[PDB]
This record gives structure tokens, C-alpha cells and sequence, in this order.
């Protein structure tokens, strides 16, 4: 029916960033205390994104569980 | 048949450069206006078969990294129209023609006639080396062969010879449409130690001399113009700075296209007027 | 009847394939069927590959790591990949929900547990819950 | 099986050999005596296995064993059956 | 963690193109890498 | 990273730009590699043939 | 005798030809079906088949299709070295 | 109604169908014989319908079935009353 | 015997004729009442009535006038292939 | 809610123009787009 026309849309789609630049790459902490010895533990990076328009690519093919959400045990 | 001058570039100096750094007497011969030092620490580093360090040659804008301290940096450059030709017509063909060819062969003992064989069909001969072959030769084509008589040429069962030849195809005969193209590219040498630039870029033009003598830039990419930029920091962001002395290079070819004819006339009937 | 399907119940057995190193093929629900394996080598951890059909000249499978849970395995159906058949041409697969009237001419739900067929393609059913067979008219699909 | 076959001999040619040390000839002197030796069987010193060259100069030197080389390049296509 | 998403839009002679930027906090331990990719399916943008 | 592989290199050893500690994960067309065919020396890469 | 041999692959492409027919496909249409036949190697469609082009997906209806039979299409050089003595 | 009208032949022309397969002609070899085959109806080959052509070379090949085709194009307007 | 047919539209645009004079207008003026008529279908005055641009504005003092009568015009091509055996 | 309601005027060769901005706080749950378009009957704005 709509062979030659021009179809107009809005649309929701799921949001998605990628790395551009590491900002506050590595922070640090020698943690000693209630420990057997001294330990090395990175603190959180901070991270400089953008959003992928210019190229799309499909949501990641996540592995399933089988379990069932919000399960009702005894 | 356009012609990317960026993948030409790309597939003569890849192989050569490699033949040329594998060996040192040739590099003596190139960088013999170099002193001692800058000469000698460039072989130390890069020539001979057992060169540790080895150089690079890619395109611009690459997603990974290349090797600064030592590669080759290819952008396409300009391009423009200089000149043209009546109905844009370059040449007419009987049969559908492809490559240029050079190719090696030994002469074959047949009966009547030693023939050569090559890897694909002939098409047109254009030489063979070092022969003027007589009327009495009979020198004829055939196939992916070329065959000439056997008689006052019987001590050459065994001759060796290279074979120039082109690529046949079709028998539809056709036209050519196209025009010249006077297009400019870029090439630049990149290191971290000038000297290496310079030394670079020294071995850069003697290959470009060489490519003179090519099959396809002596048929397809003529006139040479080298330009030559100063030595300029292409990058200060960093531990050290990244130099390099860009050259432009600059060719004359065709953008053909094969037009075919289908009204091949093969009969003619004369019929006089009824008055 | 028909074989295309030897369902694996027993983790333990799974393991054990997994140790042979013979390739599995796992279901998943409203989403793409996938193949796991055990990694050769010095170090021995679970691969995947999204990848079903077979290897080929022109089609050669793709393996990454993964760290699979058991509980979907112990969960979803498994197979062997290379027994496996593709599909069974039936109107309606097993485990699926139909009305069916009983003897009593009353109606009730059920799911679909056969796999009988005489030597033309004509199918019967057996219903979750039921002894007799049913015929591929006789039953009705029910709407999700 | 094969669909399509052609055998073309690019090259015949004569080599140089020592008896001695079994080295190929790399480089000669003024008069074709030889003042290198290379191991490589294929960048060896060679000249056309022809009768023509032969009277126009094995003639020079004694630790000598003129070997004859000959190079065969073969294209082929295959259509393999599933 | 994610701080001030931003629909950054510019209107050019190619068409309008979309260039965000959003600054991220992440966990502890964990090595990000250049043009890593996230994607967040809770949340939904919506486009013409 | 990425590297290309040719008959000189796989003899050689690729010359890797950055330095290493240790590798995490390496891939090619054929897929993954496993450590009973690539070994490191010198901070330079050698892969069987 | 043979002294050295090297093996060269040249192309490597895929050609499929009807089980009843036995032409091979030179065409096919906007649904990826058979528009034109060809009794000719050199002129039959082809599918790129070197390393980087492998899973592909512009044919997935043509491979399941039963009636076609897919044939690996391979050219090679070889370059056999000889030694024949004095 | 119709308002005005013409009826133009664009082509006449004669096309080569096989008597086994159905597929018409979509190259020929050196002599016309049939090389390649195709469903199409309109890309098929074809040559004019013209006596002349006829005694220039049907002639050709056995598992041939030679077909005429012709090309209507009709230009039309309508007033439609309301 | 039809083998394929194909109908394609050229023009698709609303001439008004009077029903008394029976004219069709060819100019308006200022207040879009008629100027002129004309009795020529080629020289009439048009409103384009392709699917962009149905329910205009320009005419709604004309179209509302009972004097006058729209008339939809319309223009087509249609390709007819024939076959007629040997 | 609105904030910084801004009257920007450009005098130019083509004429006098209008580029005016302001910030907008918005409610929880509701998309915006892209060159979406608010009206405010209440406020009256004087022009010449």
C-alpha cells in the first residue's frame, strides 16, 4: 500500500556510550590496617564517554540464566 | 579503468624497499654523500637480513598505532584535469584487452615450428627479446602460445627468453572514453631522530628512480614531479617531538571506460533506383 | 516415531561430556540457541560460540570464554550438538499449550509430550496429563 | 580433480658447482674464475643451458662441476566435490 | 556512576549528528581500556 | 594492539611498540591462540608456522 | 629429483551448481533466488572464500537451498626446483 | 470517459525460448548457440521482427522455440465527472 | 493473451468548469474570482492534486462557489506485453 | 520551571534578529526531543 511514499517515525532506543578519553586513570591506597600485611587496592577510575550515533551496533548477546525472576520458595 | 595511484604506490614499494634494505652494498650507493656516523648507525639499525628493527609504510588516519620510529606515511593528495580529447575518445580496440604482462618462457621443440608458452592468453605480442623475427619466420600467436618456424633456427631447441604481452579477454570490439588526470599524492618519512628521517627519505627517492623503469609507470603513470617540504615537527604533544619531511609526488594518467559496439556491419546490398 | 531429540538430565553426564570434550548445544528462551565447550590446552576453562552450523570450507566456528553458570545448564535443555536434529515438523512442538475436550466431552488445557508418526507423515499427540492420542485437528493452539 | 592444467618451463640454465667445498659460484673474476662462494642453490651464478653459449665460453677452472638447472611453474585448478 | 548525560547536537551541511559526552565513576579493580563500550538497557532515548 | 605476520617475522620475532608484563588475551582469523604456540623473549613475539 | 617445492593458492571462492540441472549460478534476484544459469567456471557466481570473508551472510538462502551444490573452487602455482647433473 | 488517446509500438522483435527448460535466451556463443539462460521474459535476448534480419540468420539450435514479442506503451487522460 | 501490464500516473491535478457557461477557468483575480475561461483542458487554470499536496488553501473561494464544478484530472501510461507464439 | 529567560538581539545587515535562551527544569518521567516545541499562553512578550 505504501509503495511510493515517505513513512515518518519516533522511536525509543537503548542508551550506549563508548570510551573517548581516561580521566583520573589510577588512585591509589596502600590499605595496612586489620590486615595480615600491606595490601595494593586501585580506587575508581573516572571515565570521559560519548555516545555512539555516527555508528550503531546491536545490543551485546548476553549468556541467559535459567532461573526465573522474582521466585517464590519454601 | 581508474586507476588508485594510493594502492600502486603501496604495492612497488612494499616489495622493493624490503630488496633494498636486505642488502648493504646498495645502501653504500645511496647514502654514499652521508657521513660515517648517520650512515653507519642506519645499517647498524635497519639493513641486512637480520635487522632487528624493521620499517613500515601505511595509510593515513589508522586505527591502531604505527611504528614511529621508523615508517612510511601515505595520503592521496589532489587531483585535477588537465587535458582532454575529441568526443573524449583515447583509443579503438578489436578485442577486449586487460593487463600488460611481462612473463619468462623456454622454447619448445614441435614439428614444424618452436613455440613458447605462456601463463594466459596472448592477445597482442608487443616483443620478445632480442628478436626480429623475418617473414620467413612466420612468427603467429595462438592461444596462450606464440610459435614461430622451426627451419635456420635449429640452435635455439633451449633459448630462454621474456615474453611482453597482454591480457586478452573477449573479441567484442569497442571504444575508449576517457580523459588525462594530473593528480598529486603525499608521502612523508616519521621518526623521533631526524637523522633517521633523513636517511629515510634519501632511500625513498632513489626507489622512486627505479619506478621509472616499472612496466606500469613507463604505460600508466608518466611525468614525474617531486616536491620536497622542510623538516617540520609533525608532532610536540609528547616526550619527544615526531620529525619527518613530507614529499609530494605528482602523476599523469587516463580515466578510461570500455564502450562496446554491437552494429557490426557484414553485408551490403546495392538495389538501382526503379526510374 | 521419532528420535530428534535425546534430551541430557543429568548434569554429572554433562560434566563428563565436557571432560571428553565433545561439543554441547544449549536452548534458550526467546533467544538465540548457542553451542559451550571445554577449552583444549594447558588451561582448561568453558568456551562458547554463537555459531550452530557446521563446520565447514566456508563456515568455520568462533570460540571466546565465558563464564557460564550451571544453573543454566542444569536448567535448559542440552544436547549433542552433532545428534542434533534441526527441527521436528509437527504443528505443534512438545511442551506447548493446547485445549483438547476429554472423553466427557469436556474441555480442558493441556501440553504436548509425543513423537509417533506413521510412514506418510501423520503425526499424533499425547497430552501432559492423558494416555490416549490426538490428532493434529483434534487439538487447538492456545493463545499466549 | 583437475579442471584445468598448464606446465611452462620459465628458465634453463647451466650452474657452477666447487667439487671441493660443494658451494655454489656467487662472483668471478675477470676471467669467469671465481672469487666468491654461496651456499643458495638458486641465486648460484647461471648462464643458458644453450649449445650457442657454450661454444662463445666449465671452460675455466678445474674445482668445477657444471650443473644444469631447470625451473618448472605449474598452474592448476581444482573443483572439490562435497 | 554516570554524571551530566549530555545530547550534545550539531546542525551541519551533512545533517544533524549527535555528539554526547557523560562522565563515568566506575568500581574498584577494574582497568578500563580506549574505546571500551557500555550500554545501559534500563534506560531509553528517544530519536526521530 | 595488532600485528601482521609475513615470512620474515614469524623467523625474527615481532618487535612489539610497547613494553610487557603479561598478555591477557590473544586472537587471530583462526580464532584464539594457546600458550603451547606462542612464547615471548626479549620483549619480542615468536609464533610457530 | 626434487630439490625444492613451494605451493601458492591464488583464489579461493565458492561455486554452486543445481544437483539436476548441472549448470552453475551466474545470477540471482532482489530475494537472492536464481535469475540466470551458466555452464562455465570462469563466469559462475562466486562467493570470496579467503580467510578474512569467511560467515558470510549474502547467501544464507542460497546454502540452504537443497537443490544447489556448493563447490570450493581453488587455483594454484607451484614452483617445483630440479638438478640434473652434468 | 477518455478525452484523448494514442496508441505507439515502441518494438517488435523476436525472441529465442528453450522447448525443455522454459528459460529464455540470455547469451549466445560464437554461432548463437545458446551459452546462458535466464527466467526473464524482457531481458531475454531478442532481435527485430523484420523480414531482412530473417535472411541475415532459428537457424541455429534444435531446443528452440522462436517467439515474437511486441511492446504496447498507451498514452491517456480522463475527465472524471464528480 | 496479456502477458505483463503496468499503469503509471503522469499528472493528477483538479480542473473547474462552469456549469452554465461550461468553461473552465484559465485566471483569477485578486480575490481568486474568475478573470478569464478558457476551452482548452491544456490551457485550463490547475490546482496539483499529487498526494503532497491535497487539502490546500489557495482555492477555498473557488471550490465553496456552486457555479463552478471541479473536475479531478488525471494522466496515465500503461505498458501492455504481448506474446503470439512462433 | 524556567530559568534565565534571555532576550539576545543581533543587529545585522539582513535586519534585526532574535536569538534568545533560557533553562528548563522539567518533571520526572517525561522524554524530551529534540527541537520540541513549549508555548506559554500566561506570559506576553512586547514587540515593534
Amino acid at each position: 500500500k505504501y509503495e511510493n511514499h515517505t513513512v515518518t517515525l519516533k522511536i525509543l532506543m537503548t542508551l550506549r556510550y563508548v570510551v573517548s578519553d581516561i580521566l583520573k586513570e589510577s588512585r591509589y591506597q596502600y590499605t595496612k590496617f586489620n590486615q595480615p600485611k600491606s595490601k595494593f587496592e586501585n580506587l575508581p577510575q573516572k571515565l570521559l564517554l560519548k555516545r555512539e550515533d555516527v555508528i550503531v551496533l546491536q545490543d551485546p548477546y548476553k549468556v541467559n540464566d535459567g532461573i526465573e525472576e522474582d521466585l517464590e520458595i519454601q | 579503468a581508474i586507476t588508485s595511484v594510493d594502492s600502486y604506490l603501496l604495492s612497488e614499494i612494499k616489495p622493493r624497499l624490503n630488496t633494498v634494505l636486505e642488502n648493504c652494498y646498495i645502501i653504500d650507493e645511496v647514502l654514499k654523500d652521508f657521513d660515517y656516523q648517520t650512515r653507519e648507525s642506519f645499517k647498524e639499525a635497519f639493513c641486512g637480513k637480520n635487522a632487528q628493527h624493521e620499517v613500515t609504510v601505511g595509510f593515513n588516519f589508522p586505527k591502531f598505532k604505527n611504528n614511529y620510529e621508523a615508517h612510511y606515511l601515505i595520503q592521496l593528495g589532489q587531483g585535477q584535469e588537465t587535458k582532454n580529447s575529441l568526443g573524449s575518445i583515447q583509443s579503438s580496440y578489436f578485442e577486449a584487452t586487460g593487463d600488460t604482462l611481462v612473463e619468462s618462457s623456454t622454447a619448445i621443440r614441435e614439428d614444424d615450428k618452436l613455440v613458447f608458452t605462456v601463463s594466459k592468453p596472448i592477445g597482442e605480442l608487443i616483443k620478445v627479446e632480442d628478436i626480429e623475427f623475418a617473414k620467413y619466420d612466420n612468427l603467429q600467436v595462438e592461444g596462450n602460445k606464440v610459435s614461430f618456424k622451426y627451419q635456420t633456427n635449429e640452435d635455439y631447441e633451449n633459448y630462454n627468453a621474456n615474453i611482453i604481452f597482454t591480457e586478452k579477454k573477449n573479441d567484442s570490439k569497442g571504444l575508449v572514453k576517457g580523459f588525462t588526470v594530473e593528480e598529486q599524492v603525499t608521502v612523508v618519512g616519521l621518526s623521533f631522530n631526524v637523522d633517521v628521517a633523513r636517511c629515510l627519505d634519501a632511500v625513498l627517492k632513489m626507489i622512486l628512480i627505479s619506478m621509472r623503469d616499472s612496466i606500469e609507470e613507463q604505460q600508466t603513470f608518466q611525468l614525474q614531479n617531486l616536491s620536497f617540504g622542510d623538516i617540520a615537527p609533525i608532532i610536540e604533544d609528547g616526550d619527544s617531538m615526531i620529525f619527518g619531511r613530507p614529499t609530494i609526488i605528482k602523476y599523469t594518467s587516463s580515466l578510461d571506460l570500455d564502450y562496446t559496439i554491437t552494429q557490426d556491419i557484414n553485408k551490403l546490398t546495392f538495389k538501382e533506383r526503379k526510374d | 516415531p521419532i528420535q530428534d531429540a535425546k534430551p541430557i538430565d543429568d548434569i554429572v553426564d554433562i560434566m563428563t561430556y565436557l571432560k571428553n570434550g565433545k561439543v554441547l548445544r544449549v536452548k534458550q528462551d526467546n533467544q538465540g540457541d548457542i553451542l559451550v565447550r571445554m577449552s583444549p590446552g594447558k588451561h582448561k576453562f568453558t568456551e562458547v560460540s554463537r555459531d550452530l552450523d557446521k563446520e565447514s570450507f566456508y563456515y568455520k566456528r568462533h570460540w571466546v570464554l565465558y563464564n557460564v553458570s550451571v544453573n543454566s545448564l542444569i536448567t535448559f535443555d542440552v544436547y549433542l550438538d552433532e545428534e542434533y536434529s534441526e527441527t521436528t515438523k509437527v504443528k505443534y512442538p512438545k511442551d506447548t499449550i493446547v485445549e483438547y475436550t476429554r472423553e466427557d466431552q469436556e474441555k480442558d488445557v493441556a501440553m504436548i509430550k509425543e513423537i509417533l508418526t506413521d510412514n506418510n507423515g501423520n503425526y499424533f499427540y499425547a497430552l501432559i496429563g492423558e494416555t490416549m492420542l490426538f490428532d493434529e485437528n483434534k487439538l487447538n493452539k492456545v493463545k499466549d | 580433480s583437475i579442471e584445468k592444467k598448464e606446465e611452462v618451463i620459465a628458465h634453463n640454465e647451466v650452474v657452477f658447482r666447487s667439487l671441493t667445498q660443494g658451494l655454489y659460484v656467487k662472483e668471478v673474476d675477470i676471467y669467469s674464475d671465481v672469487v666468491s662462494y654461496t651456499k643458495d642453490v638458486d641465486e648460484a651464478l647461471a648462464m643458458p643451458n644453450t649449445i650457442n653459449f657454450k661454444n662463445s665460453r666449465l671452460i675455466m677452472n678445474l674445482d668445477l662441476e657444471p650443473l644444469n638447472k631447470i625451473q618448472k611453474v605449474i598452474y592448476e585448478t581444482h573443483l572439490e566435490g562435497l | 556512576a554516570i554524571q551530566s548525560q549530555e545530547k550534545g547536537t550539531n546542525q551541519l551541511d551533512i545533517g544533524i549528528l549527535d555528539t554526547g559526552t557523560a562522565i563515568g565513576t566506575t568500581q574498584l579493580e577494574k582497568r578500563i581500556s580506549y574505546r571500551d563500550r557500555f550500554t545501559v538497557p534500563e534506560v531509553l532515548m528517544p530519536q526521530q | 594492539m595488532i600485528y601482521f605476520v609475513n615470512k620474515d617475522r614469524i623467523k625474527k620475532g615481532i618487535p612489539l611498540y610497547y613494553d610487557v608484563k603479561e598478555i591477557t588475551y590473544i586472537a587471530t582469523q583462526d580464532g584464539t591462540v594457546y600458550e603451547e604456540d606462542y612464547e615471548i623473549k626479549n620483549n619480542r613475539l615468536y609464533l610457530n608456522e
